[PDB]
DNA sequence: CAAATGCTATCAAAAAAAAAAAATGATAGCAATCT
DNA sequence: AGATTGCTATCATTTTTTTTATTTTGATAGCATTG
């Protein structure tokens, strides 16, 4: 009951990838792993906001055909009942002086409706949102 | 590429067509995700390696 | 089918609500009208966030249990499928000049993919989605 | 708001001519209100007034925005 | 076959035309449907005569 | 309500149809009138068996359009439950001595099914299955 | 699919089953195999027509609590579309010799609308009906 | 009875050969059998046997024609 | 009256058929392995 | 050394996918005629 945080999951795809998190990555049972639906939309978001080359398309061959391929059954929607959890979560929050980002919330809500543990290098957010948190820039 | 099965007992193959259908696919299209998801399991994938791959690939990038 | 957006579903349970936006809401046909799950999240905490009170307490009542449930099983989840949509909506009105804002995406994505029409007072984002738009606050003309 | 009604049965026609001069319409008007009587059944609900009864209970609000 | 309403409450243009995609069919079949129905309903059909006449029609037969 | 059997209903297409048959059925109100798909299924191999041409081409469109679609929607199937029905009506009536044909017991069932009185010209049948009946050819 | 007409799955039945049908029969996946509500009739009055005994109540039992219900949602009626097929299929057979009777005709019929296939042991009707027919007594080769 | 499978990924196909020799069997073995369990899954009940039980129960019936 | 009717029209998009391309389901044929 | 297995191939369908016509809606525009 793993859930990848947006920046976690693109963390290997970057220049000078942190190997630390890429090892963490790698010691994970990948049907245990999941992502949110909106996290999914930031990554095709992502990659659709590159300037047209053979980067952008290849990238794109591999997020669809290869990435995405792994995760199929396990993307999690964002509906009704965890608009629900957002609501409480970043209402909560906000009112104890702590501030959540939408973004965040989404994905805090999503963990939090399946008891889920984010994996995240902003654990801020989340260990306010009461949704257990793991930053994989370190060990253990 | 290619696989022909046969001396298939002619219930597993009517229970086979069963799932197919019931399914919306075709025969051949059963067998060949039921094969496809028994590789899938005995595959144990490496997550971290397998992007960071994929990055190193396309010069990497940077997703935001 | 249409689907309404947070500042609409508002605009009734307002101080001076516009009339004519009232008056179009009654002109439709609830099974007709769908919500986001997006939208839903936004009303739901917009009430959250209210001094606790009597007003809140009541709101939030009438909300869980006369409002939303009037819109049980139309309530649009943002889905997988949605993201793909959702990443062309925004690419595309971004290498076309008006951006458009992630929470404005999620919603005429998913509109997109029904291709419903969108019930909103900033429909100056939305058009440049490609999805159909309407102004309640605007008159008809129509041709 | 206006619409057309083509290769409508000449049977139909004459019945709904009928209907129509039996009451005191025309037959357009009869289209009209045989039209608009079931519209009125379809509407189970107004969700406009529902709202505002909700807003009027309780005098009014004003949610925040909440969205970049 | 042909007729044209105007001045058309746009609000009982959307329950109709609501009615008409739920049952699959174009706004327009609807309004057909619609006044056909009403004109089956203001009719009364003589069974007997409308088959006996069939049947003088065609020769008679037998079934 | 009313079920039509076979014999009822075609009379009037009959060359010299029985005025009294013909005469009733003007006094019935459609909407009450119902028919067996068993009946309407010899209804339409009547017309199917006959020699190609005008006769069965235009007897086929008159049963198509001007016939079958008055009955649009009362045209009762022969299903599951009214099978357990058949059998009973049929097991009773021939195991004392009446026999039941298979074809008039799809019908009495039918008919026993909806509560409704049956309109034929064999009588006989359908009262030893227990179910109203009304012979046509006679008045009132 | 397989609609099963009345005496096949009447063989396992009797008092010596032919053991190749029965053995046919325990190759199905039971829900692909149907029956016409026709048939149904017929077991039903099968049973019913026997002398009151022992034997007669407990095979009533098996058919009404352990027979017909493993066929629940898939007993198939003989509604008006299919009286059209049934129609058709018997004219057509009779303009070529070989006569079908009403009710193989019904269960024919029934078959060809659904597009399955008869398994019947008189396969002798039916090849006249241009429907497809297994005799689960005979055996199966090429093609 | 036989089958082909035709544009299977060549991934998936090792996938299976490697199960195959790992099981100490050929991959038509292997299929063979990793199908017959799937069907063996599905095979809820037996409907002969299961009539056929029945019929041994009441010392079978003879039921009249009909028809 | 001007507004309302009853008909025929326009006219640009949506909403059956004919052709072209895949797969599917059944075996059929061999050379190379195992029993 | 006869059965099994691995790979291809043949072939009459099904099933899709793509093109190419035809119909139908939408929506509202003319025109001569009653609240």
């Amino acid at each position: 009951m793993i859930l990848l945080d947006t920046n976690v999951i693109s963390e290997p795809l970057r220049p000078q990838p942190n190997e630390r998190v890429v090892a963490w990555l790698d010691s994970l049972i990948l049907e245990d792993v999941y992502l949110s639906a909106i996290t999914v939309a930031e990554m095709r978001l992502g990659v659709a906001l590159l300037l047209n080359g053979k980067k952008k398309n290849v990238l794109h061959e591999r997020m669809e055909q290869s990435i995405l391929p792994l995760f199929a059954g396990r993307i999690l929607p964002f509906d009704e009942p965890v608009a629900a959890i957002y609501a409480q979560i970043r209402s909560y929050a906000k009112t104890h002086g702590k501030e959540i980002a939408a973004a965040d919330g989404y994905i805090a809500a999503t963990a939090k409706q399946h008891s889920m543990t984010v994996a995240t290098r902003d654990t801020g957010s989340f260990f306010a949102a009461d949704v257990a948190v793991f930053n994989p820039w370190h060990l253990e | 590429a290619s696989v022909v099965i046969r001396n298939l007992s002619e219930a597993t193959h009517n229970a086979i067509k069963f799932r197919a259908r019931a399914a919306g696919r075709s025969t051949e299209a059963e067998i060949r995700l039921i094969l496809d998801n028994i590789a899938k399991a005995q595959q144990t994938v490496r997550l971290g390696s397998m992007l960071a791959s994929i990055g190193q690939e396309i010069g990497g990038v940077e997703l935001e």
